[PDB]
């Protein structure tokens, strides 16, 4: 598994 | 299609009054992209400088340009999200208010047919899904598209032979991302169906437990809920297997292109056509150009869902209401003659099913009128037609020798009031609920209305007098007190034609009748709806109602 | 608590194999930064092409063998956590259905709805997703720190001093920003409750010309958000500044110390590239673990509501064990007195005593209220009597088996609820075995529903939706009557059978009641307001005030000129 950073606004 | 083109231009016209914020936000977008793309170019130039002398005229220039663009990229990216979060909030509050104003003027047949579950999703969740179009989905798509071109602009400057091998494996990365995003949305839709299917099994068992225990089917409903979970569990495992298979493909492919360029790039550098500085600037770009293609394909998939979630709202807002033309007639002479002339009504939701069959009667202002009939005859439909809530299919309703749809909307409902069959109490205070819909009133009239309707006796039991807060839906007071509040809500308005619809409500109809004879004054028309004949008498006339026909 | 969260014990062989594959995958993943520092030292001092080939094939195998072991490790864990979540969710449904009947009246259905449907599914799916991420990055955060010590201690130690000094300001401002983000989401959802409250009562709003007033009330809630929204938008810009600046300032701090060290000849330039590449991967493993941990702490905080619901004990007595082969059908009341335990201060029923026998019909009549339908509730073991004794064939009701008793006692409710299923199974609800096709036809024959159900386009397989939309009140009575006739009950309860029945099925009701050949093995208790069936009843009792007032047969009671004489003359 790998963390996916929520997209920057 | 052209249907998506109008939704393109309609969503752009929504954000027109945010022009100075978009210009300042799109400035910081361009300033940040140019700031970051030049950073790895100066990274390799420092290393190439670090093979000779430490001359100030080139080494200190490259170091200063490193910190200036690192400051320029980070400071601009902070202000880009600052001006885009404020833009999305302004769009979100604009379309919430505009939708709720347009939903409030629809005809009453719209709310009967439409479930309340759908209107809550359009108001709460779909407005958020449409305000993400310009500040988020067009922000990321424009930022990633310019950056991808900028990375390939520098790669062509470094080595035109090496940048061709990046384009060869590209069509796989676009195709693999597009396949996975198609499959993932298909599964996540099937999850939503099977989750609500399991919740439908517990829907019947918990609510109708009395029928369940009457037949001993508790182990049956456990068996059906255990089976409905096994259908969900198969789809939960299918989503995780496909997701963990895509990561393994991405990790092998990423290593594959890293070895192809470390090997072939080194062979080119030993021939003298590349320097160590230009190789380091080439490798930093290549790790970054793969991560921007994946974002670009994923976001463009999500932009189509934002438009699709913005087409449900624009269809609810643009639906034409089925209402008569508004009237401007407000005479001061309103003695209150009500005439019915062969009226026939069919419900718009269920047409060709007649309720009224040519009713005809007349109300005199100084007298009392009573309506009696069996359950389901349609007494409450006569109450609804008297307040301009519907349009009769045949005949007409005459009020002071005028059709009832020809009056002003605020003036008529301030003179023809009613008490509902099932009273509804809102979430405001007691004083705000007695004077509901009134622009201005004094505290004396509110007290006097409670005195006339026997609501002042229990209003002093609980503290703060009439400023006590009521709970939501009115679930704080007794059922008997709720009818007294509803009755006092009618009388404070000083009405002209009065309609009381207790019907199944009893044990208080004689408390009202004993003080005032159905609150008949001598110039106020009173209509009382009851189920039993032995209850009125007071009424000057009586009109029995059977299957939509008067006797 | 974590001790009560000690489930999933039966799967400890499968979870241990996962924990051996995550460490093997974490050791083989870090070969990539190791063989970039050996290549950057190979170029700086030249060498054979064998060492280039040998260093590439070890980075070939270890990176490929690290992606496969993660994929095998991932699916294993995803297979087992699917079973644990599904087994517990089905386990919490068995507990609520075994609770007492009084749980389900005063408390809202929707409160029971939330705790079962999405307070367990979304709780488990959030926890199972956030536990593996905490488990994956802890081992990578621990295996990276192991080789940092082996590489060089001087630059390793200077990381740990500057780490908590650089990870206080990002989470202090990070705490402030998420406080403002949840204040917007609460005020946005609060305004939706105001708007949907006025929309569900549109006839009341329209009749008072208050469409303008409801638009002003909504515009007041939205104007409150905009005041606090400008401060929230600034707090997003400062949070993006502090995270970016503090992250970048860390990178230049370690480069200066390493550059001074590598220019003194203490370490080669190859080892500096490995260490810097480990610095970013170790920092990312800390900031991911710092964000996951509040989410896991939130999930276990809400897990105490589920386990309290599972651990509570029912108030009703447990089911009996006796299953006799044949029942005669005799039932008697011995001075019973029932009170609702929700308000035990009020005695709904008191002083009830009558006996029922097969072949005779006993009718219960009275006014509205006065515990009419409450007598039917006590007979089919829905509540326990506060006083008196209840006897069925010489035995008390809770001594009998739960499934067998309800198969021999059938009742018709005041408003018979119907479920959305096939009507072939809806007629044969709750049976231990599926009956054949003849009995459902025979049940429709004895109920009078066959004249309508055979006219359906699908007939016995006609689907019905929720709340019985595609049926009339009279057809709802007919579908319920056949449901109580398949099992051939020894004691039959008939409450409000003809509320909306004025057709041929009413004639079949009295034919079954008074002239059918099977009445001699059945006992019928009848509660309807139609006096035509009362005058033919073998026994008629009057109910008023929750007690027996007048009794006897039919003809014995008008000669007394009692309460039965009242509504007959009326
Ligand atoms: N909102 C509605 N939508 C569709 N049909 C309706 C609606 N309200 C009433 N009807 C129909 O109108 C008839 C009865 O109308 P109404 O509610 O005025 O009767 P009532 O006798 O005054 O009421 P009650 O049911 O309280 O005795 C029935 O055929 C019913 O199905
Ligand atoms: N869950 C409950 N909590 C409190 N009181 C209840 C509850 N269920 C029923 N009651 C009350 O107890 C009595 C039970 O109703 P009852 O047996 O008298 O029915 P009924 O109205 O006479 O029936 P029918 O509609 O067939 O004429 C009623 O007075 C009712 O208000």
């Amino acid at each position: 598994r790998r963390y996916q950073k929520s997209t920057e606004l | 299609q052209v249907n998506n083109k109008v939704l393109m231009w309609r969503l752009l016209k929504l954000s027109r009054p945010d022009l100075p914020l978009l210009v300042a936000a799109f400035f910081f977008l361009v300033l940040a992209v140019l700031g970051e793309t030049l950073i790895p170019h100066y990274s390799g130039r420092v290393i190439d400088i670090l093979g000779g002398d430490f001359d100030p005229h080139a080494f200190a220039s490259a170091i200063f340009f490193m910190c200036l663009f690192s400051f320029g990229s980070s400071l601009s990216a902070g202000c880009r999200g600052g001006c885009f979060t404020y833009t999305m909030s302004r769009i979100n509050l604009r379309i919430r208010e505009q939708l709720f104003s347009s939903l409030l003027r629809q005809d009453l047949g719209f709310f009967q047919e439409t479930k309340t579950g759908e209107l809550n999703s359009r108001l709460s969740s779909d407005t958020t899904l449409m305000s993400n179009w310009l500040p988020l989905n067009a922000n990321v798509l424009l930022r990633s598209l310019v950056k991808v071109v900028g990375l390939y602009g520098f790669m062509l400057s470094i080595s035109p032979r090496l940048t061709l091998l990046s384009l060869l494996h590209m069509p796989f990365t676009i195709a693999a991302e597009k396949v996975y995003n198609t499959r993932h949305q298909e599964v996540l839709r099937e999850i939503q169906d099977a989750v609500a299917r399991a919740g439908q099994v517990v829907r019947e068992a918990v609510g109708g437990l009395q029928t369940v225990r009457s037949f001993g089917a508790e182990e049956h409903e456990v068996c059906r809920y255990k089976e409905a979970l096994e259908q969900c569990r198969q789809l939960y495992w299918r989503r995780d297997l496909e997701r963990a298979l895509y990561l393994l493909v991405r990790r092998v492919l990423h290593l594959g292109v890293q070895m192809l360029m470390l090997s072939c790039g080194l062979q080119q550098m030993q021939d003298g056509e590349l320097t160590q500085g230009s190789l380091l600037s080439f490798m930093i770009y290549q790790e970054s150009v793969g991560s921007y293609v994946q974002t670009l394909v994923y976001i463009y998939g999500d932009m189509l869902s934002n438009v699709g979630a913005a087409e449900k709202v624009f269809s609810y807002m643009d639906r034409q209401p089925n209402l008569p033309s508004p009237g401007t007639l407000a005479p001061t002479t309103l003695q209150g003659v009500v005439k019915f002339q062969d009226v026939s009504f069919a419900y718009p939701n269920r047409p060709d099913r007649p309720v009224l069959k040519g009713l005809t009667f007349t109300l005199r202002p100084g007298e009392v009128t009573a309506l009696v009939g069996p359950n389901g005859s349609g007494k409450s439909t006569v109450a609804a037609l008297l307040q301009n809530l519907y349009q009769p299919t045949g005949g007409q309703v005459l009020l002071d020798e005028k059709p009832i749809s020809q009056y002003e909307h605020c003036y008529l409902h301030s003179q023809v009031v009613s008490v509902g069959q099932e009273p509804v109490l809102f979430s405001g205070s007691v004083r705000n609920n007695i004077a509901y819909g009134l622009q201005s009133c004094e505290d004396d009239k509110v007290m006097a209305a409670a005195q006339a309707a026997h609501a002042d006796d229990f209003i002093q039991e609980m503290e703060h007098g009439i400023y006590t807060d009521v709970g939501e839906k009115g679930s704080q007071l007794a059922a008997g007190q709720k009818q007294r509040l509803a009755i006092a809500r009618a009388l404070v308005r000083d009405p002209r034609v009065l309609i009381l619809d207790e019907a199944t409500s009893a044990l208080d109809v004689q408390c009202e009748q004993a003080l005032q004879d159905w609150n008949s004054r001598g110039d106020r028309t009173v209509l009382v709806i009851a189920h039993r004949l032995q209850t009125v008498q007071r009424a000057h006339q009586i009109l029995v109602l059977q299957e939509g026909k008067l006797q | 608590v974590r001790r009560l969260l000690g489930c999933l014990g039966s799967e400890t062989r499968r979870l241990s194999l996962f924990l051996v594959l995550v460490v093997l995958s974490s050791l083989g993943e870090m070969a990539i930064p190791f063989f970039t520092g050996r290549l950057t030292d190979w170029i700086l001092q030249d060498g054979s092409a064998d060492t280039f080939t040998r260093n590439l094939t070890l980075m070939s195998i270890l990176t490929i063998a690290s992606a496969v072991l993660e994929f095998v490790g991932d699916g294993i864990y995803n297979n087992t956590m699917g079973h644990v979540h599904s087994h517990l969710q089905g386990e919490v449904f068995g507990a609520v259905l075994r609770q007492e009947t009084e749980f389900f009246q005063q408390n809202q259905t929707g409160n029971i709805m939330s705790r079962v449907t999405e307070d367990t599914s979304t709780l488990s799916d959030s926890l199972s997703e956030n536990l593996s991420l905490f488990l994956w990055y802890l081992v990578r955060g621990l295996c990276l720190l192991g080789i940092m010590l082996w590489g060089s201690v001087s630059l390793t130690m200077v990381t740990l001093i500057t780490l908590p000094l650089l990870f206080l300001l990002p989470k202090k401002v990070g705490k402030w920003y998420q406080l403002l983000e949840v204040q917007v989401r609460e005020s946005l959802a609060k305004s939706s409750q105001v708007a949907i409250e006025a929309l569900s009562a549109m006839p009341t709003v329209r009749s008072f010309a208050n469409e303008e007033g409801e638009a002003q009330k909504f515009r007041e809630k939205l104007q409150e958000i905009k005041t606090l929204n400008q401060k929230e938008a600034v707090a997003y810009a400062v949070n993006s500044w502090t995270t970016s600046i503090s992250g970048m300032l860390l990178k230049v701090g370690i480069l200066y110390i390493g550059g001074q060290l590598v220019t003194s000849g203490a370490v080669s330039s190859g080892n500096l590239v490995t260490f810097v590449l480990y610095q970013m991967q170790f920092t990312q493993a800390v900031e991911v673990l710092l964000s996951i941990y509040p989410r896991v702490q939130k999930a276990v905080g809400s897990s105490e509501k589920i386990f309290e619901y599972l651990d509570r004990t029912p108030r009703c007595p447990p089911s009996g064990l006796l299953t006799p082969l044949h029942l005669e059908g005799l039932v008697q009341f011995q001075d019973v007195s029932f009170a609702y335990p929700n308000r035990p201060d009020v005695l709904v029923l008191q002083g009830l005593t009558f006996t029922l026998r097969p072949g005779e019909v006993t009718a219960l009549v009275g006014p509205n209220g006065s515990g009419k339908s409450t007598v039917a509730a006590l007979l089919q073991n829905l509540y326990q009597p506060t006083g008196g004794q209840l006897l069925l064939d010489g035995k008390p009701l809770p001594q009998y088996e739960h499934r067998y008793l309800h198969r021999q006692v059938a009742a018709v409710g005041q408003e018979p609820q119907v479920f959305g299923r096939s009507l072939q199974e809806n007629i044969a609800y709750g049976l231990t075995q599926k009956p054949t096709m003849e009995e459902i036809t025979a049940a429709a024959v004895k109920s009078g529903a066959h004249s309508f159900i055979s006219g359906l386009p699908q007939g016995y397989d006609t689907e019905v939706d929720e709340a019985g939309s595609q049926l009339s009140g009279g057809q709802r009575q007919a579908v319920a009557l056949a449901r109580a006739l398949i099992r051939k009950p020894c004691v039959l309860i008939l409450d409000d059978a003809t509320s909306a029945l004025d057709a041929n099925s009413q004639l079949q009701v009295e034919q079954l009641l008074y002239e059918s050949p099977e009445r001699y093995s059945r006992s019928v208790l009848l509660i309807t307001q139609h006096l035509s069936l009362v005058e033919q009843a073998d026994h008629i009792l009057f109910l008023e005030g929750g007690a027996i007032r007048e009794g006897g047969t039919h003809q014995q009671l008008m000669e007394k000129k009692g309460c039965y004489w009242a509504m007959v003359q009326a």
